[PDB]
């Protein structure tokens, strides 16, 4: 309720003239005889209004920092060449979220969405330029929300640095004695990845001699499938000789052999060897 | 003369015995010092004149005294003339000594001080004011003093005169208002009061009518409206200079105009001046309310004031049937004094005058809720037992003091220890003073409403009906507060009957104190003693019988029925009560009734006769009401013929005439103006 | 002000955070430790408000009671004839009114509005209906207001009735030997109001005998204005004779004398002239 | 043998000699009486040992008693194996008597029962319960009273082993957390203390930290908390069984919801957990907090525990950065308790997060604002003088009792009235026990915060700097509730500077006690002392003006500055005060710090070393904050390399070893579970 009383004197009277007591010490000094005052002087309504926002912000920080937030994807290089890059991230953690959206920037969005992030964790990124500077970036969509994070910058390597050149190797023709001893030591020598046994996404070359059972061979279907030069052996020992990648057509199993003659690989080196 | 009647009486007051030397005066001075202790000595004690002898034979001195009202003391001249002339009056024994000793004591509340003048053997005087606070303090006398204690005497004899109950047995009143010009002895008085209207609070109230003293509601105020009443001619006068006042004194003009207010208030010729004046009091005064924050004690003096105001205003609404302003006025009346009494009691009335009864009862349940002096007079019951507390040396030394009194007719003057001796015979007729005087006695004090106690026992126990008797105790004696309420019950009864309100007392319960319940119970018995019938029976009954019965009847408004039992009661013998409330009557006819004649003007001159000669016995020369009666009748019948009617009445002797000439020379002394 | 609390224990906090302290024994029940109560408690515009109604209903008691008032008109009856009747009423009073308008009503307003109130207190109402019960009124309209009271109902009188005959007598011919004695004798046997010398309103009949010196006269010229009829004596003669009013052209100054024969006055009547 | 350890301390305890016999007894009971007199017990006493000899030459019976912490009192089995040993290891004079009386008292301070277990010279055993109110009173142990017992004796040794102010000298606090199964001996104590929660109210609480118990602060939770900071393996465990007993007990939900969030707060792998029990617990609270209009005692108990649960979130968003959620708790918290420091407190870092300084000095503006018993010690101050309280007699008796040792070596371990011997020598180490803990004695007490009352007068009066003395004396000292304004202060001088702290000030007042203008000034102050640098002068400075200049630049948060001081005055003798400082640095980084290296574990190490040999002399074998410090190591080295770095150090001998391995065997049992 909310009621008008007017003041003689502590007595105070309604206008129906019942008289209400008040205390002659405690009484308002805004207040004279012969005031009229208003009591009511009590909300009882905002209580409930109280009550409603300590539950919000207490549903808030229970959502916050009470369930299971999906973390911020993690970017690494895996390698680097003069016109291409393979990225990989940490896996995915979506504490109770559905994940709608991976995608890749590099200034902006016009680089692509990954199809399968969960599945698989890499992509390559083939077409570049050399000895130019790149950034990258991944966005996360997941219902919870977008998060996004740590975004890198490469420069792809020049004509002369070797360092990223990974070779798979393949068969080798025992007859044409060129062994995989030969090929490593030559791949330590330029600096290069060290040499897999299998076709990664990462693999820039596949380095063959034997074509005979390639058939069913496993690596080689890969390697086809993944667009990566097939090469002899040479192709590595060419590198190594003119300081710097050189073309891979005039190695390719089918090409001209006159020119393997100039770069036949020398023999194992012991010490190289015996060290490791 | 003028001079003639007051010599008369000077020497017709009656003598008390004192029983021990001093005991008088030393009284007086403790209930002085009580008084003024406790909260409020009011009006203080009435005059006193004291007499000290000396019997030669014992070496005893001996005192007497009486009370008296209405000396001057403007200054000590006309007490001293007074002592004077008892002194030179005297009738002595050779065994009483010539050294006497006269003191006459009047008391001023203004100061409270005691004023003594002292007349001594050697027939010199000398004053002195007492401070009976602190012992020894005596002071001298300033003109301010002086003025003081004649104001002090003047109201004191007023509001005396016109109570009753405040007179003690044997109490001479004298008629302050008589002088050599008329016209200015009445100026005299009414300035006096006029220029002491800001000392007001000062003068003591009557907490009977209200709460706390008001500008309104006090002796002095009171006291002014009273001698106003019989001094009609003086109206324009006083309201001038008060107008005068307002004008040298304009930091008191609320009580200046308070008083012109409560002066032309019910006088119908007046009312639109009246209307004016409350006007221009009222409006300023709701601004200076609001215009204080401290609430400084002025606060309440002011509020208190305006309120008082504003019921002045809803009465006058409410008795010219403008029930919706009334209850405007009423309602901002009761906000600025819950604690008044009249406030709650109009709001009631404007609620009945509506039919809206059940407000008018939650009104009346809102509401809020001395001088021993006696032992020396013994009543005569009706000539049914002795009254004499003398002792042998007591009436020894009393006959001395009285030489020219036949022992045994002094004797039968005597009641308990106060000669009631009348000299001078002022106001004789042989009915009355002879006869029915001497059997009853002075009727005043508490008592004096009904003549249960003046009776003789046996008179009171042949009453048949228990009812009658104890519906008019002086116990159950209603009292100004619950009486106004009574009528406020007897009002709602006519409408809706005694069935009525007892429904609204329960619907009030729906939306009760004891006292009201008490009420109640009251009203009922009362309208059912209202039904008797004491004639046609073939029964005798006694004129106390008739007298209670025609009590009861005017309490419940059944006023012809009223008028023929008082009238009834008379037959036998006279009975001071019933004659008074005739008169009352006459003089203030009930509102209800339809200008109906109760009473005719021969039966009124007869009565008011009779009153005058009773009045005069018992030493009330002073008679303000039953001027107020002669001035109506004169106005009525006018002053020749008024006077040719009571020379035609049997009973009138010389000695009465001296009294009614007096009292009709002064009224006629005033149509010149 | 206006401003919300929280309550903690009997100490009170803004949403500042400033605490107010209020009393432990004197807190309002209603509320328990963390309600929130609003304190203002007071308002000091309804002080305005009520100032103003007490001053509204002081003016209107001193209009009211306090200022001269038009007082209610009183309206008599003068006299009354068989076809006519005569009204005035006590003089007007206005005690600071304008008057605007006065007016008369028999049955409603169709009765006129009186031109000089004020100067004239009469109105003469001519056709009327013998032995019929009429009844009028006054309404006055004063700027102060319109009062209006006292309505009166008169029956006009029969033709026996001859009370309300009003003679004002002019000159008698010494000679035709009728006195003034004989006429007021006749006129008190008939029982008609005592007879005028002078013409007024309520005139019924002016008496003639001598038309000599009849210009000049003020009565005779005042009667032909009012339209009395004008009368020789015999006519009240035969009115007290036929005990009833009866016709006036028989009488008029210029009719046919025989008719006068038939009725002569008697002697004048000494008992009934000693008598008064 | 677990059993090894106890072996050596139960022979291994000092003895103060009795001043009167009986005192020591009288004392104990008077001192009972006049806490429960006064408004808190609190935790009472701690638990003493009494020894009654009988001197046979003399007829004179002489004491001798000593404190100790850490004995079970699950029952009387544990009190009574340990007066056995005591008495069974006795090497006395043929001078003293046989008969000897030994009494071990424990208090209960929840039924405030004093239980005193007395083995008498027959070797039988008995047990009475005193209730020091009504003084013959004694009862008998019902089952519950020794839990009660076990309860008090357990939170007690936690309490007082946890600050040094508390601990007077000699006190012996053993490894109460030591058992046969090491698992199992832990779990005994956490459900012990679980069971007892409902009860926490009534367990005490530090009034220096809060103005009343409550729920979130006392005794009982401080003790459970700080518990499980040295078995944090049993925390899944702990969660478990309170979770049990809310479904056993459900009418106390409110104390073991607290406990659950108590116990996981600050552990970041548990913070999930902790926010969902919060959320639990605190919703239903608003609900019933609304459903009392009585306000009745438990109104207040739950809105206090209600403010501590937000004050916990607060504390746990405002260290995550978010600044809104965690005013919008701050707000919610201050409104429920105006009284509490806490509420302010963080109202106020809210404030300077959000960088409005001068809310937060209004918050800090509106905040709200023992024992005697060492007269038996005596400071050796470095050697500067002598301590020897005993009379000849009282040694004589002394050394009666103490066959075994020589007289000479006997009265150099006497410090005042008391025999700091430690004869099984655990924890030896000769740098420690030969030289620097003969020189300054135990560090405990309201004096323990530094070395300025423990050194040379002349090494005190040698430091150039009188500021530097003066801003760090014992009556300066700060104290919880200030250090904590003080660091509030710290924050904003850090962004805007002391200049701009004051102008703030001056802001405010635009819109300040003097409690605060104080520390403006102490706080200036020590910002100039820290600038000082007390190397490079070619000016020697002692280990105590390193010290000193240390905890000052610990108090201005300079770390790297405070570190190199704080070593450097360790480098000419070992300083337990600065060593404890570096300890607890690196237990506790600041949080300002970058997750930056202040110390290497190999300095660590060495420090810790030292520490235990320092702390094991005078009798505390208990430790809990250096087993701490153990677990970290553990964590980073792993044990078995930690164990080969401790080997490897020249000070280590065999002394030491068996407590290092001790806790060290303890730490790995906690591994498997």
């Amino acid at each position: 309720x909310x009621x008008x009383x007017x003041x003689x004197x502590x007595x105070x009277x309604x206008x129906x003239x019942x008289x209400x007591x008040x205390x002659x010490x405690x009484x308002x000094x805004x207040x004279x005889x012969x005031x009229x005052x208003x009591x009511x002087s009590q909300n009882l309504e905002e209580e409930k209004k109280q009550r409603n926002h300590f539950k919000s912000i207490q549903a808030k920080i229970l959502e916050k920092y009470g369930t299971h937030k999906p973390e911020s994807p993690v970017l690494k290089i895996v390698n680097v060449t003069q016109t291409s890059c393979v990225l990989a991230w940490d896996p995915l953690k979506l504490g109770s979220a559905k994940l709608k959206s991976l995608i890749l920037y590099r200034k902006g969005i016009r680089s692509m969405v990954i199809p399968n992030p969960f599945k698989v964790t890499t992509t390559k990124i083939s077409g570049l330029s050399v000895d130019t500077p790149y950034e990258f970036q991944l966005k996360l969509i997941t219902t919870s929300g977008t998060l996004w994070s740590e975004k890198v910058i490469l420069r792809t390597h020049k004509m002369t640095d070797m360092s990223g050149i990974t070779v798979c190797l393949g068969p080798l023709d025992p007859l044409k004695e060129i062994s995989d001893l030969q090929i490593s030591q030559c791949l330590s020598h330029i600096g290069a990845r060290p040499l897999q046994r299998h076709v990664a996404i990462d693999t820039t070359h596949f380095v063959c001699n034997d074509l005979d059972n390639e058939e069913s061979n496993e690596e080689l279907i890969r390697a086809k499938h993944n667009n990566i030069p097939i090469v002899r052996p040479e192709w590595v020992r060419a590198c190594e000789v003119e300081k710097r990648i050189v073309g891979v057509r005039g190695f390719y199993l089918d090409a001209d052999q006159s020119i393997l003659k100039s770069y036949t690989f020398p023999p194992v080196n012991e010490e190289e060897l015996s060290y490791s | 003369g003028y001079q003639f009647l007051n010599r008369d009486i000077f020497k017709s007051c009656p003598r008390i015995m004192e029983r021990q030397f001093g005991e008088c005066l030393h009284n007086r001075t403790h209930l002085i010092k009580d008084l003024i202790s406790s909260g409020n000595v009011g009006l203080g004690p009435i005059e006193i004149v004291h007499m000290s002898y000396l019997n030669k034979h014992e070496k005893e001195e001996f005192g007497e005294y009486f009370y008296v009202t209405g000396i001057e003391v403007s200054g000590p001249a006309m007490p001293v003339e007074f002592l004077e002339v008892l002194k030179s009056s005297k009738r002595i024994s050779k065994n009483i000594s010539n050294n006497i000793i006269l003191t006459y004591c009047c008391f001023n509340f203004f100061s409270n001080l005691d004023i003594r003048i002292r007349y001594d053997a050697d027939d010199t005087f000398q004053t002195t004011a007492i401070d009976c606070n602190k012992e020894t303090t005596d002071l001298t006398m300033t003109e301010k003093m002086w003025e003081e204690t004649f104001a002090s005497s003047v109201i004191r004899a007023i509001i005396t005169n016109t109570n009753p109950e405040l007179k003690p047995p044997g109490l001479v009143e004298c008629p302050f208002y008589v002088g050599k010009d008329t016209i200015s002895s009445c100026k005299k008085i009414i300035e006096l009061l006029c220029r002491f209207l800001p000392r007001s609070l000062n003068c003591g109230w009557d907490s009977t009518k209200s709460m706390q003293a008001t500008i309104v509601n006090n002796y002095l105020m009171y006291s002014l409206k009273s001698f106003i009443a019989i001094t009609p001619s003086l109206v324009d006068f006083t309201i001038d200079y008060l107008k005068g006042l307002t004008k040298k004194d304009p930091i008191h003009d609320i009580y200046y105009k308070t008083a012109m207010i409560t002066i032309l208030d019910h006088i119908e010729t007046k009312e639109l001046d009246m209307i004016t004046i409350l006007n221009e009091t009222l409006d300023p005064l709701l601004s200076l309310l609001n215009d204080l924050p401290p609430r400084d004690a002025d606060s309440a003096r002011l509020m208190n004031c305006m309120s008082d105001l504003l019921n002045i205003q809803t009465n006058f609404l409410l008795n010219r049937g403008d029930y919706e302003l009334a209850l405007g006025v009423s309602n901002t009346s009761t906000e600025l004094a819950l604690d008044s009494f009249e406030s709650w009691y109009n709001l009631a009335r404007c609620h009945i005058k509506k039919e809206e009864y059940e407000k008018a009862l939650f009104a009346i349940n809102s509401m809020p809720r001395r001088f021993l002096t006696s032992n020396y007079y013994k009543k005569p019951l009706n000539g049914t037992r002795e009254h004499y507390d003398l002792t042998a040396m007591e009436f020894t030394n009393l006959s001395g003091t009285l030489r020219n009194w036949k022992e045994d007719e002094l004797k039968r003057q005597i009641f308990g220890r106060i000669a009631m001796i009348n000299e001078k015979k002022i106001g004789y007729t042989k009915e009355i003073w002879d006869d029915i005087a001497i059997k009853l006695g002075p009727i005043c004090g508490p008592q004096s409403v009904n003549l249960i106690n003046y009776v003789s026992p046996q008179e009171v126990k042949n009453i048949k009906n228990i009812n009658l008797i104890a519906r008019n105790t002086i116990g159950k004696q209603l009292g100004w507060f619950s009486g106004k309420i009574y009528g406020l019950l007897m009002e709602i009864v006519n409408k809706i009957g005694w069935n009525g309100l007892l429904n609204i007392r329960t619907e009030a319960f729906m939306m009760c104190e004891g006292w009201l319940d008490d009420l109640f119970l009251d009203l009922y018995q009362d309208l059912k003693l209202s039904k008797i019938s004491l004639s046609n029976k073939d029964e005798k009954h006694s004129g106390l019988e008739w007298e209670l019965l025609g009590l009861i009847m005017l309490r419940t408004w059944h006023w012809e029925d009223a008028v023929a039992c008082l009238r009834t009661s008379i037959v036998a013998r006279f009975d001071p009560v019933s004659c008074q409330q005739l008169l009352k009557i006459y003089l203030q006819p009930p509102k209800n009734i339809q200008e109906v004649t109760l009473l005719d003007t021969d039966t009124i001159i007869s009565l008011l006769i009779k009153k005058i000669s009773y009045d005069c016995r018992y030493y009330n020369y002073c008679q303000i009401f039953n001027l107020q009666l002669l001035e109506k009748l004169c106005n009525e019948l006018g002053t020749h013929i008024l006077r040719n009617k009571i020379l035609l009445q049997p009973s009138i002797g010389d000695e009465i005439m001296v009294m009614i000439d007096a009292m009709l020379a002064w009224i006629a002394d005033l149509d010149h103006t």
